[PDB]
């Protein structure tokens, strides 16, 4: 049960990032905020 | 997250030539854009070496490095005991983050003259020969060195389990924690070395840190500092660690090799001209504190392999000239049936008798003159039966002290039980057996004195000494069991 | 945000 | 130093060989004829 | 992918400036305009976009300026239950005029070691058939042997006869891995495998795959061709679950081939002219030879010692990468004594009473003792002689000398060399041979009806013919 | 002879010829001059016959030297210029010339105080926020100093900007952050 | 030319480094201007190390360095049985030429 729950959350894991990586001008404008933010 | 960085000009053999970094200091910890690690050894004028915690093939010429703003250090504390860790501390076994609050920098200066006491409280090992003639005390150094498999690790994994007696009462003024430096050795041997300890439930109070074969030269070269760090923890907050490196020539190796990469000055056998440096700043830092600094201590016992028994070779003359005395084992004893194969001859412990319980010190002493009459004649054996009785006596003597030093594998002993050994020894009572039955004898005689005799062995225990009514007690019990022996 | 988009749109991507 | 006299080879070491060989050829003659 | 030409050729050292898209290290390049292929592996970046590389190939013929091609990988090689009954090269082509290797996959000969949470602590004796071997040096499964010595002390011979008695005993896909060898044995191993059925050239159901880098190599090839071998047997490790023999000889060569291009690559030298990254490099190669919780690789290597050293940093430094080393000794091949093993040199990880027994354990340290108390007895004898021994003594020397011949065995391979036939001693009967040896069961035999037999019948039936004749 | 040595260090014969002239010049007040006249001579030198004769290296020095002596009278140098034209042909470093000059320029693009500071982004990112990004950032400068921006582009950062300020260096990439928090919840 | 052809930048101890030669290979044989023949055994960026076959009196800083195009090769056959030879094939037993048809690397 916890081998299974270990290969089963490492899949899930490298899923989920490699999921996003599928998937703007906000943070464009939001990093000189935060570059502005820096101070 | 404003970081100072600068460029890989050049990478190659695990040493980064990096341009810029104009801030960075000697010994600082930078991190490559790979997310490797290096330590700045090398500030030049116009770039940095910078050795790789890892493998050069994830750096290439251009890549970013970072500094960090740290000297390296690693973590400290009980939450390491029962784990085995890599170089830096991080767990390699699969049980989690350490849990640590408290880290300390591996290349902290070592305790002054003053912040010291003189070495006096016994380190017992549970080894017969180490516990009597060569006695190792709480804040020494001594040297384990030998040949290759002549049982070095294995005096190191004895001295480990036979720490569980103590670990397990509730004297707290006796507890020894235990880390095992694992350098340059295989991931496999170093898991049939955890596996031992396990079985011998000597984790719960042991930490294993392990820079093995197929890491990086600088992991091997920084691994016994973390050791070191990690048993400082314990020697600067009153309690009392050991610590073994296994072995310190690979460390030499390794740090030879970052030093030739780095176009260091070669010397002798190609080490750098800093090498005893090296070993004589990791092996100072084994200290007996005073009371005034906690009383702690740490114990060192480095490892040392010779070539063909060439202690005159270069690191094996550095760290004998370091450590306060040495353990010396020998091949031809191993194969002769002495084992632990240790050479009383040529090993020595210049603290001594300081380091000892007055009852291991009263039969010691004995067993040490008998056995040097005994080497001194011990040519004229194949002759023996040519000579003066006293001369034969001698022989007899010495060959029954011999075969009493013998001991098994993983089986370390209690140190009343040495006594009551020795003194069976040391007296006489063991000169009318003939010496293929020492051994036998030895066995079953402790098992009468461990089953029907535990108030003289506990009272040895508690009194530190042979008393007078001990001595006599001894007396009895060994002349019974004796006369009632096959 | 973009890994707390990743986390939260993922994990409720797993769900 | 066990066998140091006869690992150097050597006067010393060849000598003991030929002794050893000698009486055990010795001892193999006279064991023989005695099966 | 990315191109650049050469700018520089030294030796074996070749350097190449890129342009666009510098390779990382350890990748391999293949040079435009040559007949063969030519393979030159990233060592160092030495700034300026120019990358040193040793070639896997002679470097002659190369020109200035001549185009280098990044393949954008290390050197890939077949990987696969088709590269069984096939000899490769070190990068991966066939050499046996036998075709193409027509694998599915490929592997790189670069990878990182197991992990620490995946060794395995399983230790089980593999009985050989060799007397010596399984008496005082046993091996284990999933372990790693070694077996030193010098120049012509029967390293490849003792190789052979565990390749003839475990590879045709076994069913797990063995791998030979010949670095910087005699070309002429590698033919010999070949055939003499052919002939043994282990490899078939029709109906394929061969179960030996064969690497081979030679002495005629060059330096990177020699290099790198024990990496090819070590990662054909992880393939068969790994993806497969087998239990892989692997079979070395002889991996001295792979540290010298460093040697040889080390001060080319601009390193200063170590003790005794050896490569500064020498501990690194055996380290990285062997820590990938090892059995895992995935599967077990029991791997055979054969050590040259030069000189008979052992203390040289080649033999040392792999001395502390194995499980059962085997030493082979030029005095005792001298006595007539074959297998040449030392005895007195020879150590395993699993001579331990609570793994082989108390009684192979009693047994072993009792010939151990006894050939130790011989050794101290010489020096007497040669003073002075043998006439003026106590009689404990004489009995001493004469088991010693019976334990010398009986610990000698025929082998199948060197029917050749003796004449006589091979002998496959079981463990038990090895250790109740020598415990009746030693308990004086046999003082009455000579001691010639010891040499060359295989259990202890033989040695009773040898000394009853050589009184029936004399 | 004391030395005025150059805000930032180059090292090798071209940090050695090129500190050599700044602290000369910086002597006699003539550095912008000295710097103009080392960009004319860099360009004449990369004319094909000039720098055909000047690597080529079976031609005596002294031939050598005195065609770049009177090719250097034909322009009417400074006498620093031509004291080290004159000191780099005498010593035979010519081959390292252009180096030298351009040791110096970036020498002098300090002495301006133009910091160099590249923005890399993951597509070509127009001109608003790019005054946006100048203002922000000239914040970041001490007492008189100007951006030498570089904004490039590689979409394999996949958003985000990575700033390089000089010698500090800011990851704003999205890549970075994905690594960083996929560490996370993997350690 | 500075491609077929390259000048000799230095000469010493039978080693002369050449200028040019950019398309000799490595292990090429080489001719002098003297007549001499040499080996290119360094490749470098700047410059080719020659190692002369014979005396390097006769060779001077400046000298002419032509192209074989050919890796070193002696003759071969039957014709050479019976004769005394040097290492690159000529006879130096006074009995004439050697008819050789092949030559080998
Ligand atoms: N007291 C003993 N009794 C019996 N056998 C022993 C004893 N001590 C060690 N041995 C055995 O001798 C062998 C070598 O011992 P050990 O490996 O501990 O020494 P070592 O110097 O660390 O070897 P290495 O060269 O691998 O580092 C081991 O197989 C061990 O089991
Ligand atoms: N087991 C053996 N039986 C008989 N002769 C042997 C044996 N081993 C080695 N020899 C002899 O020693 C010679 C060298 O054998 P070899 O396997 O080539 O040693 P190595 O591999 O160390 O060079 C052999 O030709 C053979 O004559
Ligand atoms: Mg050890
Ligand atoms: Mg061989």
């Amino acid at each position: 049960q916890n081998m299974m729950r270990r290969k089963e959350q490492e899949h899930m894991i490298n899923w989920v990032e490699k999921h996003v990586v599928q998937s703007t001008i906000a943070k464009c404008i939001a990093d000189l905020k935060l570059l502005a933010k820096k101070a | 997250d404003l970081e100072e960085t600068g460029r890989v000009l050049s990478i190659g053999d695990g040493i980064a030539r990096v341009h810029g970094l104009r801030n960075v200091q000697a010994e600082e910890m930078v991190e490559f854009s790979s997310g490797l690690k290096g330590m700045s050894l090398n500030l030049e004028p116009d770039n940095v070496g910078v050795v790789v915690f890892g493998n050069d093939k994830l750096i290439k010429e251009g890549d970013i490095v970072k500094r960090t703003g740290a000297i390296v250090d690693v973590p400290v504390g009980e939450e390491l005991l029962g784990r085995v860790v890599d170089a830096l501390g991080n767990a390699i076994d699969g049980k989690g983050p350490i849990g640590s609050k408290t880290r300390r920098r591996v290349g902290l200066k070592a305790p002054g003259i003053i912040p010291r006491i003189s070495v006096r409280e016994p380190m017992q090992t549970g080894i017969k020969a180490v516990d009597s003639l060569v006695p190792i005390g709480r804040g020494q150094r001594e040297l384990i060195i030998g040949d290759r498999q002549t049982g070095k690790t294995s005096i190191a994994i004895d001295t480990i389990i036979n720490q569980k007696r103590f670990n397990d009462g509730s004297d707290e003024k006796k507890k020894l924690y235990c880390i095992y430096v694992a350098i340059g050795q295989k991931r496999s041997t170093v898991a049939q070395l955890v596996k031992r300890l396990t079985d011998a439930d000597a984790m719960k109070y042991t930490i294993v840190v392990s820079a093995t074969a197929s890491d990086a030269a600088p992991l091997q070269y920084l691994a016994p500092y973390s050791g070191c760090s990690m048993g400082e923890y314990f020697r600067d907050n009153g309690k009392h660690a050991l610590i073994i490196y296994d072995d310190l020539s690979k460390q030499a190796v390794a740090y030879r090799q970052m030093s030739l990469l780095l176009r260091r000055p070669p010397g002798r056998e190609a080490y750098p001209g800093d090498v005893f440096y090296l070993h004589s700043r990791l092996l100072e830092r084994a200290a007996k504190m005073n009371d005034a600094f906690g009383g702690g201590s740490l114990t060192a016992l480095p490892v040392i392999e010779t070539q063909a028994g060439d202690v005159s070779a270069y690191i094996p003359t550095n760290v004998i000239s370091i450590t306060d005395g040495q353990i010396f084992l020998e091949t031809e004893l191993f194969y002769k049936g002495i084992r632990p194969a240790i050479n009383v001859g040529l090993s020595v412990s210049r603290v001594g008798s300081a380091a000892q319980t007055r009852a291991m010190k009263q039969v010691a002493g004995t067993m040490k003159l008998e056995l040097a009459q005994y080497r001194e004649v011990a040519a004229f054996a194949q002759f023996g039966s040519d000579l003066d009785a006293a001369t034969q006596q001698l022989l007899s003597r010495g060959v029954r002290l011999t075969e009493l030093l013998k001991q098994g594998q993983y089986s370390p002993m209690a140190i009343e039980e040495q006594v009551a050994v020795i003194y069976a020894g040391v007296r006489g009572y063991l000169d009318k057996l003939e010496p293929s039955k020492i051994t036998k004898f030895e066995n079953a005689f402790l098992s009468h004195v461990v089953s029907q005799h535990q108030a003289l062995l506990g009272t040895i225990r508690a009194d530190g000494k042979i008393s007078e009514q001990s001595d006599a007690k001894l007396k009895e019990i060994v002349t019974n069991f004796l006369a009632g022996f096959e | 945000q973009k890994l707390f988009v990743d986390k939260i749109r993922e994990y409720k991507s797993k769900r | 130093g066990a066998g140091s006299i006869r690992e150097a080879g050597g006067a010393f070491g060849k000598r003991e060989q030929a002794e050893e060989e000698r009486y055990f050829r010795a001892q193999s003659r006279e064991q023989l004829a005695a099966l | 992918a990315a191109t650049g030409r050469i700018v520089a050729v030294i030796g074996a050292v070749v350097d190449v400036q890129f342009d666009e898209g510098l390779p990382p290290i350890l990748n391999a390049l293949e040079v435009q305009g040559r007949e063969t292929r030519l393979v030159l592996e990233v060592a160092q970046h030495l700034g300026e976009s120019t990358v040193r590389t040793i070639a896997m190939d002679g470097t002659e013929g190369l020109v200035r300026g001549q185009k280098v091609l990044d393949s954008g990988a290390p050197i890939k090689i077949p990987v696969g239950p088709e590269t069984l009954g096939r000899i490769m090269n070190v990068i991966g082509e066939p050499i046996d005029e036998r075709g193409p290797i027509k694998t599915k996959q490929f592997a790189p000969i670069h990878a990182e070691a197991p992990e620490f949470m995946e060794m395995s602590v399983e230790q089980e004796i593999l009985v050989t058939g060799i007397k010596v071997v399984d008496l005082l040096a046993p091996y284990a499964k999933g372990g790693k042997i070694g077996l030193f010595g010098g120049a012509g002390v029967g390293k490849t011979v003792l190789i052979m006869e565990l390749i003839n008695n475990v590879a045709k005993a076994h069913g797990g896909y063995s791998v030979f891995a010949g670095v910087g060898e005699r070309t002429r044995e590698g033919n010999d191993l070949y055939h003499e495998m052919i002939e043994s059925g282990v490899i078939n050239l029709k109906d394929a159901t061969s179960k030996v795959a064969l690497v081979y880098g030679q002495m005629n190599e060059p330096p990177g090839a020699r290099a790198r061709v024990a990496l090819t071998g070590l990662t054909v047997a992880e393939y068969f490790r790994d993806q497969e679950g087998q239990d892989v023999l692997l079979f070395i000889d002889n991996i001295f060569r792979f540290t010298q081939a460093g040697s040889e291009v080390s001060a080319l690559l601009g390193r200063i030298p170590s003790a005794v002219g050896y490569q500064p990254t020498l501990a690194t490099d055996m380290g990285t190669m062997q820590e990938r030879i090892t059995t895992t919780k995935k599967g077990s690789i029991t791997s055979v290597q054969a050590i040259y010692v030069p000189a008979d050293d052992l203390t040289d940093p080649a033999p040392a430094t792999t001395f502390a990468h194995l499980d059962a080393t085997t030493v082979l000794s030029r005095a005792i091949a001298e006595l007539g004594i074959y297998p040449a093993v030392d005895p007195l040199d020879s150590t395993s990880r699993i001579m331990d009473p609570n793994i082989v027994g108390s009684e192979h354990y009693d047994v072993a340290r009792g010939v151990q003792k006894i050939l130790q108390d011989y050794k101290s007895l010489q020096d007497i004898i040669a003073i002075l002689g043998m006439d003026e021994l106590s009689e404990e003594d004489k009995l001493t020397v004469s088991r010693a000398r019976k334990i010398q011949r009986f610990l000698s065995q025929p082998f199948q391979v060197a029917e050749v060399f003796t004449g006589h036939m091979g002998k496959l001693v079981p463990l038990k009967e090895t250790i109740k041979g020598f415990q009746q040896i030693l308990a004086g069961e046999y003082d009455h035999l000579p001691e010639q009806a010891f040499y060359m037999v295989g259990p202890i019948e033989e040695a009773v039936a040898k000394a009853d013919k050589l009184a029936e004749e004399h | 002879a004391k030395l005025v040595r150059p805000p930032v260090q180059v090292y090798g014969i071209e940090g050695r010829y090129a500190t050599a002239l700044y602290s000369a010049a910086s002597k006699q007040n003539k550095l912008e001059q000295v710097e103009k006249e080392l960009l004319r001579v860099a360009q004449i030198l990369k004319e094909p016959k000039v720098a055909a004769s000047v690597l080529n290296p079976y031609v005596k020095r002294s031939i050598k030297v005195k065609s770049l002596n009177d090719i250097t009278a034909k322009e009417r140098f400074s006498p620093l210029t031509t004291n080290l034209i004159n000191l780099l042909a005498e010593n035979g470093r010519l081959s390292n010339t252009q180096g030298v000059v351009s040791a110096f320029s970036t020498m002098m693009s300090v002495h301006r105080g133009e910091v160099p500071c590249t923005v890399t982004s993951a597509s070509p990112l127009e001109e608003a926020t790019l005054s946006e990004l100048k203002t922000v950032l000239k914040s970041f400068l001490s007492q008189g100093q100007v951006l030498k921006l570089e904004a490039k582009t590689d979409p394999s950062i996949l958003g985000g900007m990575i700033v390089r300020i000089g010698e500090k260096y800011v990851d704003m990439s999205v890549k970075t952050k994905i690594q960083k928090l996929g560490r996370a919840m993997r350690e």
